[PDB]
């Protein structure tokens, strides 16, 4: 019958590591760099596209920041089709919570429920799992300003700064080695960027190779405001900082 | 649940010393209109049962085709199907009463009263009775609808016990059912003058008899 | 019959590669050139109608389809599987789309349920990804004109120009040179026109090359979709 | 390679091993035949007789579906049973809503497209059986022969199992030598000859002759068992034959 | 409602008053009753006017996609099936009473759809409260093979006849002409009632209104 | 090698089982040939009935699908019979739903979408047959549209199937490149099926008796099949001139 | 027991001229009790305003249905929803509830923030709508809000002219029903300013 | 309603009033009653318009796939699978259906199938509202092996008086003719048959 081309992708390896998983991570490691960092003021987004063209119309491209609900974004590390799906999935679970509950869902909650969708494909179903990770970005009036990851595992941790992607390795200690607690959202701005332009496996980090984004409290009357930053906004941040 | 729409009346039947006899007019009534003068209501299974059906025509239609349906499903590898595992009376009846009371359980009825006259193999007389709440009796005489009010009471003067049964020959008791025939004719105003019989008899066999009449009808008393 | 194969047939290789993905794409590389270009008041896309024999009525043989009235889209790749995607491209425009909000989607919504579409085509049990790169080009009331990409991965990329297919790479890097922001949709239409003859060996002409345009509404509006015609084609050809 | 271990699988050539293999079962099992005659059909099969211990007449081979066909098979048994099991639901369900019984061709078909349905997954094994069936209809008599691929034509006479050689070159000299035609009577002899010339390929043990019959005229086109001095006059001809 | 079609030489003219009401009561003095089923086919509504919207719109979207398919102009007899076998599956729970009518490959054709799964194929058909009225108009004056702007007449006279003598009709006459050659989509036809001219001005002027508290709040 | 034996990609971007399809085509070893007239559209295929034993009568690769469809097949005999089944179920259906004889392009994209269908799906193998649709439709005239395992299929001004294909489509081909119209200008049906004929015995340069060819003819509103007595008409009048 | 009936109150909306008005009352009763005299009919998603008359459960479960729908069109349209498009959404919302309706009275109120027009609409309780450019009323006395705008009612009313006429029209209404009343708010939209004023009125 | 079915020598005549009502208004006045299920098998409706046109409908949809693979079905096949419908589906149905159909073997041959799902094979039948004026005058006058001028004088004279007590009948009188020369419709309008 049919067992003869199964591929079995919700079994342990004899170390008891999920193979599947593992080289959905192994995928993902190939995809485009995304940054989370988090300010006391603050959450800075940053990612790199891949490939590129002069030709790709970049203003209206989104393959890296998504908008999961207005206090709530994600980056993207692995297939943009996969995680589309995921994202889809997230958005209703802040709606529904909406609908239920009369306040906006709680970033660790959301975070939780998509983080047990990707393990429900790791333990059970037979299909491959989701090659993407996630950073989250998000504000609640619990824990205030949240940066999470997810991966295909389903595993989920709570940071200050972190990435995903290519180059997690050397982006990871230039982070650690710049990042401080009292830092504020402008200065992430800077770090985040500078993390990009030294791990980066292109020659120069330009505004078309870029998406950008954050989440400040820093609006008027102490309300949350999500900003994706338009191409020009992501070239003239680059040469306040003094990249390009 | 539905209401019958084309109906037959009395089926009438009776035990005789060697075999049984059945009987049922050619009547299908719609509603007080006579509309089908040629309905045939007893229908034969294998040389040994006559199956005779009151009520709703469809349903009996309906159970015409089950018969007929399990004659062929018999003989399905059954090198005996024309010997020793031939369908019996008793096999033919179990199953409509099956049916009957399951259908009435899922409170969709066949909407007919039944009379299932046979013998067995080993010449036993076979009559019984069930209609569309699955009900079963077994009697001398037995009569549907409007015969087990003016039938039985005449049918039950030739044959008021079972110690009656090997006391009455073929003739008596086809007598009797005629007469009985022409009574309800008479009272009976969902009826009609043609009717059918059925004698299976253990030594002579399945005789089916078609296109009887009401005859020697008195109404001479009617001018006065 | 039971349908046994609730497993993946794509999965993760150890260095990480889809490999059903990548051999979609290697299907979609063997296919025909087509291309699509944005101007400032239209979009085109075009093809080769790669005819099987001359026998046969390459007219009937649509690879240019209408999915919207302001949506059009083209494919290099398995035929087949591109008529189906149209299929269901067309059923999804209306059913989660028409039926609800009176109005037909815009070209990214569209695009991102044709993606969807494809991307579970890439994790559900039992199937094998789509073995087709589409170009969609389209026009809406708050975005304008637009024109997308759509691989057998599910992942979409807008685009100003581009091609997909055989000629691809050369095509590509012809584009890149004589595309600009300040592009009528005729001068689009004569650098389509240009491009695509590079990339075709036999007769070049209008019974040969099927091209459309997303422009102007054609006579609530009319339809901005619609396909040149045989002589509308070879009159362009003769100012090349 | 491995073209031959799942069903449904196109080898290289453009063929299903599996249902090849199939046939393999079939030439194994015993010799069935069947002859079209004049206004009817008539079939016979070899059973052999494995033992003294199995009781004669009694393990019977040939099945009839509805009331009007004829079917029998070579090969693994249990799938002739399943298949002739299958061709009672679809008389059946033919018959309650058309009233009409099944047409012979109408019939070939429903088989027909069951037997193809296996070898069109590899959840499923293709049948182990050539039926050869038929009966008479409306249109008259009609022989069909069904192999484990789903393929059925109609025949005039038609042979399977392991003495299938020498049952055909038997039936085509008598479709040679009767362009006119064969009487049902006749047919029922020359059935009993057949199986008996082609016991030669399973000699070694001793065979019982079974054959079953539906004429227009000798059974009023139901299917009927050859039994008793009909059955031993054609068993007597076909001894004859054979010295 | 009035709604009317007939068959003309050319081809069909359908007709429509403009009234929508609940009750006793007015709601729309000028709503479409004449719907858009294919470029040749359109479908006037009358019963329940959910059902009417509802089942001429899905229906026009499954044969816009069946046109997709097959690439050719829709039939009024699929338009037909489409929604008697609708109809029929709900027993006359979709309160949809329809006057279709198109024009095919195989020329003009036009029937009437009732809520429970009826159809009739007719020269002439009325639909509505003021059916009887319309129908009235059909029979003193219809006849077969009439040109365009005769029939234009008879369905607009017996439209009229709806509105003014049947109470649920009223407002405009919408028309919907189709022929091989054009379809024209008349809304209004004629205006045979005049807005009634109030003689007072009863607005209230600024400041009457007697306001508790105020918020602005720009966008 | 698991990617040759379901219908999955090969690093190529190749589906072996569809290719394999392709070739179980040929195993009947017959040759088929589809040309249109003014008012009608032929088409003839070779019969060959190799046993004696059969009933010449029932072989046969031509099927009627609807009264306006006819439909010859090209492949093993179970899987045209499945296609015709469903073809036939499909046209009833059509009609029924849509209250118009299903056109003769629509069904053969119909069973084409099908055909799809097995070529993506692991479970279902495609269906060994290539599928030639004839009729005379009342919006588009004369049409011949065919569908093979691919899940492809387009409109054809003629066309030819079978082992020998490209002998008799290159006949074809240089007979309209002479005539330079899409069709056969012939207002009888039976001057049209004498030219198939006639074409087929040129291309594969072999003669044909009454009982070798099977022939198919679609006029306006009805599809049929001629007897073999029918045929030997045909053949008479080509022999004569 | 008619479930339209039971808590009571009204909505209307007007055009004006570059400007659209939509008023409510604020009672919320059981029959003959009155219960909360907060219970605001009027929401909005964007700048798109929809007054909800009619069983209060449903009002309050469409609301938060609407806003459930509108967040995730904002979402993937990425822009807010507008008038037109939102009508058909409710339109559809409601008749796939055909058989087991929502016992409410929806109105629809906004500009449409690209071609500026003002738009209202109105549905019954099935999605069927009304789609009329003078006004539109709903609710337990909606009789009598239909008497007051089409009097009261002329077209092109500047912001607050159309303030007068929806007001009094409200309250004069309000006061020939008894479930109706108990405070009253009145939306006046423009393209980029919406003023919200609570009315006086009489307590009974 | 007033339908009849009649064999006679050559064949079946199908015959029909042309009256539709709602109540007392009639909705339609030149309905076609007799409908078409294959080449020369038809049906004469009686009961629910949206029953009897949906049945029809499935009917001919099942003759034409039975046509497909089997060929023509005979007259009672058609009236098996009306039968199956109607009886079935008899607690959702309102529809009186005669059926009537020409064979070359069997030659013309009537069903009817009332209310029950019941089928009943006869050499004429009548139904419809109309039909219970006329059981008089019908059983009086018809023969067997009448010619085919005999028949349609037969239905004629018998649907004349049916419409003319019957106000659910009326109109036009309709018949369609079966015999092996094929289809003929024929119509008779009010005044040729009301001065009979
Ligand atoms: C006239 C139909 S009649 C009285 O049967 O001749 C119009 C037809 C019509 C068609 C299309 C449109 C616009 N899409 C409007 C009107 N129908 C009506 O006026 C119907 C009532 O006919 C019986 N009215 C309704 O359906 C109204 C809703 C409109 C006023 C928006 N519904 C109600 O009053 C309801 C009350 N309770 C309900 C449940 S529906
Ligand atoms: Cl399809
Ligand atoms: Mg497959
Ligand atoms: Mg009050
Ligand atoms: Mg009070
Ligand atoms: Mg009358």
């Amino acid at each position: 019958g049919s067992r003869r081309y199964d591929s079995r992708t919700t079994i342990f390896s004899p170390e008891g590591r999920l193979y599947q998983v593992e080289y959905a991570l192994e995928s993902i490691s190939h995809a485009g760099t995304a940054i989370g960092i988090m300010a006391s003021d603050g959450i800075v987004l940053a990612a790199e596209r891949k490939v590129t063209s002069t030709l790709l119309e970049q203003d209206t491209s989104t393959e890296k920041l998504y908008k999961l609900n207005d206090k709530i974004a994600v980056a993207v590390a692995g297939l943009t089709a996969d995680a589309e799906i995921l994202i889809n999935t997230a958005r209703i679970h802040a709606q529904n919570y909406l609908k239920t509950y009369n306040e906006d869902i709680p970033v660790e909650i959301l975070v939780r429920r998509l983080s047990d969708i990707k393990q429900g494909y790791t333990q059970h179903g037979g299909l491959r799992p989701f090659g993407v990770s996630f950073i989250y970005a998000g504000y609640d009036d619990r824990y205030g300003y949240q940066l999470y990851t997810s991966n295909p595992s389903g595993n989920y941790t709570g940071w200050k700064a972190i990435s995903v992607g290519a180059n997690t390795s050397a982006a990871q200690t230039l982070l650690q080695m710049d990042y401080k607690d009292d830092m504020k959202v402008d200065d992430a701005i800077e770090l985040a960027l500078k993390t990009l332009s030294k791990t980066t496996d292109s020659s120069a980090l330009t505004y078309d190779r870029l998406e950008f984004a954050t989440i400040r409290k820093g609006a008027n009357d102490g309300e949350v405001y999500q900003k994706i930053f338009k191409p020009q906004e992501i070239k003239d941040i680059l040469v306040k900082t003094g990249i390009t | 649940t539905q209401q019958p729409i084309v109906t037959g009346t009395s089926v009438i039947s009776m035990k005789y010393d060697n075999g049984v006899i059945i009987a049922a007019d050619n009547l299908g009534s719609y509603g007080s209109l006579l509309r089908f003068n040629g309905v045939e209501r007893l229908i034969p299974v294998g040389d040994n049962t006559v199956v005779g059906i009151s009520g709703d025509i469809s349903d009996m239609q309906h159970i015409e085709r089950l018969l007929k349906d399990l004659v062929t499903e018999n003989a399905y590898d059954n090198p005996l199907a024309d010997a020793e595992e031939a369908l019996e009376p008793s096999y033919i009846f179990e199953y409509l009463a099956t049916v009957m009371y399951q259908r009435r359980s899922k409170m969709n009825p066949l909407w007919n009263a039944i009379i299932v006259a046979g013998v067995q193999s080993n010449g036993d007389q076979f009559l019984r009775y069930v209609n569309l709440l699955g009900v079963t009796y077994s009697s001398p005489t037995l009569a549907t609808g409007f015969g087990a009010h003016m039938a039985n009471p005449l049918l039950r003067k030739v044959v008021d016990r079972e110690s009656d049964i090997p006391k009455t020959t073929v003739q008596v008791a086809e007598e009797a059912i005629v007469n009985a025939m022409r009574v309800l004719y008479y009272r009976d105003a969902r009826s009609s003058r043609n009717f059918s019989l059925a004698i299976i008899d253990k030594n002579t066999g399945l005789t089916f008899k078609k296109n009887l009449q009401v005859e020697n009808m008195k109404w001479d008393f009617a001018k006065d | 019959m039971t349908d046994r194969y609730s497993f993946s047939l794509t999965t993760f290789s150890p260095s990480g590669k889809l490999g059903q993905i990548d051999y979609a794409l290697t299907a979609v590389k063997q296919g025909v050139t087509s291309l699509g270009i944005k101007a400032t008041n239209g979009v085109v896309i075009a093809t080769e109608k790669k005819s099987s024999s001359p026998l046969a009525m390459s007219e009937t043989l649509s690879k240019v389809s209408l999915l919207t009235p302001d949506i059009g889209a083209v494919y290099s790749g398995m035929g087949p599987d591109y008529r189906v995607l149209v299929d269901k491209s067309r059923k999804v425009a209306h059913t989660s789309y028409k039926r609800i909000y009176g109005e037909y989607p815009p070209t990214k919504l569209l695009v991102s349920e044709v993606a969807k579409i494809m991307q579970e085509a890439t994790q559900s049990g039992g199937v094998r990804p789509f073995g087709v790169s589409l170009l969609i080009a389209g026009h809406d009331e708050f975005n304008g004109f637009s024109l997308y990409q759509v691989d057998p991965s599910g992942s979409y990329f807008p685009w100003k120009a581009t091609a997909i297919g055989k000629g691809s790479v050369a095509a590509k890097t012809f584009l890149e040179k004589r595309w600009n922001d300040e592009l009528e949709l005729e001068d689009a239409i004569h650098i389509a026109l240009l491009t695509l003859k590079e990339s075709v060996e036999g007769e070049f002409n209008g019974d040969t090359i099927e091209l459309a345009i997303i422009g102007d509404e054609n006579p609530d509006k009319g339809p901005r979709f619609r396909k040149l015609t045989s002589q509308e084609i070879n009159d362009r050809l003769e100012a090349l | 390679t491995g073209y031959d271990l799942s069903n449904s699988v196109f080898s290289p050539d453009g063929r299903n091993f599996q249902v090849e293999y199939a046939v393999k079962a079939v030439e194994n099992g015993t010799t069935s035949i069947g002859i079209k005659c004049n206004d009817g059909v008539v079939f016979a099969v070899e059973k052999l007789i494995t033992s003294k211990l199995l009781v004669p007449q009694k393990n019977v081979k040939i099945q009839v579906v509805d009331r009007h066909i004829g079917c029998v098979y070579s090969g693994l048994i249990p799938d002739g049973r399943h298949l002739v099991n299958r061709g009672r639901e679809e008389a059946a369900s033919f018959k309650k809503l058309y009233k009409t019984p099944i047409p012979i061709p109408a019939f070939a078909d429903r088989l027909g497209q069951y037997v193809q349905a296996h070898t069109l997954y590899n959840s499923v094994r293709p049948f182990g059986v050539s039926t050869i069936f038929g009966g008479v209809d409306k249109n008259g008599a009609h022989l069909y022969m069904l192999e484990p691929s789903g393929s059925y034509w109609g025949y005039k006479g038609a042979a399977t199992g392991k003495g299938r050689q020498s049952a055909k070159a038997e039936l085509e000299k008598l479709v040679d030598h009767h362009p006119e035609g064969l009487s049902a009577r006749e047919a029922v002899k020359q059935a009993a000859k057949i199986i008996y010339l082609a016991h030669e390929d399973n000699k070694e043990k001793d065979f019982e002759l079974e054959i079953s019959w539906c004429s227009l005229s000798e059974t009023n086109g139901l299917h009927k068992f050859v039994k008793g001095d009909l059955l031993q006059e054609a068993i007597d001809f076909a001894q004859k034959e054979i010295n | 409602t009035t709604i009317a079609g007939v068959v003309y030489k050319d081809g069909i003219v359908l007709g429509a008053d403009t009234r929508a009401t609940e009750g006793m009561v007015v709601a729309d003095k000028n709503c479409s009753k004449i719907h858009f089923i294919s470029p040749n086919i359109y479908c006037c509504g009358a019963g329940t006017a959910a059902d009417t919207d509802m089942t001429t719109q899905l229906i026009s979207s499954n044969l816009e996609l069946h046109s997709l398919s097959t690439g050719r102009l829709p039939r009024v007899v699929t338009a037909n099936r489409m929604l008697k076998q609708m109809l029929f599956r709900y027993q006359g729970y979709i309160g949809a009473a329809l006057v279709l009518g198109g024009v095919d490959v195989t020329g003009p054709h036009l029937y009437s759809i009732y809520p429970h799964g009826s159809t009739d194929k007719l020269p002439y058909v009325t639909m509505g409260s003021g059916s009887l009225a319309a129908m009235a108009v059909f029979e003193d004056k219809f006849r077969p093979d009439m040109e365009e702007e005769e029939a234009k007449n008879l369905v607009s006279e017996a439209i009229a006849a709806g509105i003014f003598n049947d109470l649920g009709s009223g407002g405009n006459i919408d028309l919907c002409v189709i022929s091989k050659n054009k379809l024209d989509f008349l809304r209004p036809y004629t205006v045979p009632n005049k807005k009634g001219t109030r003689l007072g001005r009863y607005r209230c002027e600024k400041g009457t209104t007697a306001v508790l508290t105020e918020k602005i709040t720009p966008l | 090698g698991y990617d040759r034996h379901i219908t999955i990609f090969s690093p190529e971007g190749r589906l072996y089982q569809v290719e394999y399809a392709f070739k179980a085509t040929n195993q009947t070893n017959i040759n088929s040939l589809a040309v249109r007239g003014k008012d009608c559209t032929v088409v003839i295929s070779q019969k060959k009935v190799p046993d004696k034993l059969l009933d010449p009568t029932t072989v046969s690769y031509i099927f009627c699908i609807s009264r306006t469809i006819g439909m010859v097949v090209n492949g093993p005999i179970p899987d045209a019979r499945n296609a015709a089944l469903r073809a036939k179920a499909e046209a009833a259906e059509f009609r029924y739903k849509y209250g118009y004889d299903m056109p003769c392009d629509v069904l053969a994209k119909r069973m084409a979408n099908l055909s799809q269908i097995y070529t993506q799906r692991a479970y279902m193998r495609p269906l060994g047959v290539i599928l030639t649709f004839v009729s005379v439709d009342e919006e588009l005239g004369p049409s011949i549209y065919k569908t093979d395992p691919a899940g492809y299929y387009v409109g054809y001004k003629a066309t030819a199937t079978g082992p020998k294909q490209q002998e008799i489509t290159t006949n074809l081909e240089n007979h309209f490149k002479k005539s330079k119209i899409d069709h056969i200008n012939e207002e009888s049906w039976e001057k049209v099926v004498e030219f198939a004929i006639t074409h087929m015995i040129d291309a594969l340069g072999t003669e044909f008796s009454k009982n070798d060819l099977e022939v198919g003819v679609a006029t306006k509103d009805k599809f049929f099949t001629l007897s073999a007595e029918n045929i030997e008409e045909r053949l008479v009048a080509i022999a004569e001139q | 027991s008619d479930p339209s009936s039971i808590n009571g109150g009204i909505v209307v909306a007007m055009t004006g001229k570059d400007c659209v008005a939509i008023a409510c009352d604020l009672r919320l009763g059981s029959q003959s009790l009155g219960v909360s005299n907060k219970f605001e009919k009027i929401f909005h998603y964007g700048h798109v305003f929809l007054g909800i008359t009619g069983l209060a459960t449903d009002v309050t479960t469409l609301n938060e249905m609407f806003r459930y729908k509108t967040n995730l069109y904002k979402l993937k349209e990425e822009r807010a929803i507008e008038p037109e498009t939102f009508t058909q959404l409710v339109s559809s919302s409601l008749y796939e509830r055909r058989f087991g309706p929502y016992f409410v009275g929806p109105v629809v109120a906004g500009i449409n923030s690209k071609s500026g027009k003002p738009f209202i609409a109105g549905f019954d309780l099935i999605g069927c709508i009304d789609e009329a450019k003078d006004f539109i009323v709903s609710g337990t006395a909606s009789d009598q809000l239909f008497g007051m705008c089409e009097s009261l009612y002329e077209p092109n009313l500047e912001p607050e002219d159309l303030f007068e006429t929806i007001s009094q029209a409200l309250l004069n209404a309000a006061d020939r029903d008894a479930l109706s009343g108990w405070g009253a708010v009145v939306y006046i939209i423009k393209k980029d300013e919406v003023v919200k004023r609570y009315l006086k009125m009489r307590q009974d | 309603t007033s339908i009849m079915a009649v064999t006679f020598k050559d064949g079946v005549i199908l015959g029909a009033d042309s009256r539709t009502t709602t109540g007392a208004y009639i909705a339609n006045r030149v309905t076609d009653k007799l409908t078409r299920v294959h080449d020369k098998i038809w049906c004469c409706r009686s009961g629910s318009a949206a029953d009897t046109q949906a049945i029809a409908d499935i009917v001919q949809y099942h003759l034409e796939l039975y046509t497909s693979q089997y060929g023509t079905p005979s007259t009672e096949t058609a009236a098996s699978v009306f039968k199956e419908l109607c009886y079935e589906n008899k607690d959702n149905l309102t529809a009186g259906i005669i059926v009537a159909g020409y064979d070359d073997k069997n030659k013309g041959e009537v069903y009817t199938i009332p209310l029950g799902g019941s089928v009943h094979k006869l050499p004429y039948a009548i139904a419809g509202s109309g039909s219970t004026f006329i059981y008089g005058y019908c059983d009086k006058n018809f023969r067997e092996n009448m010619s085919k001028e005999e028949t349609v004088d037969f239905i004629k004279h018998s649907l004349s008086q049916a419409i003319k007590w019957d106000g659910s009948s009326g109109g036009v009188i309709r018949m369609v003719v079966l015999t092996a020369a094929g289809v003929e419709r024929l119509i008779f309008y009010p005044d040729e048959y009301e001065q009979l």
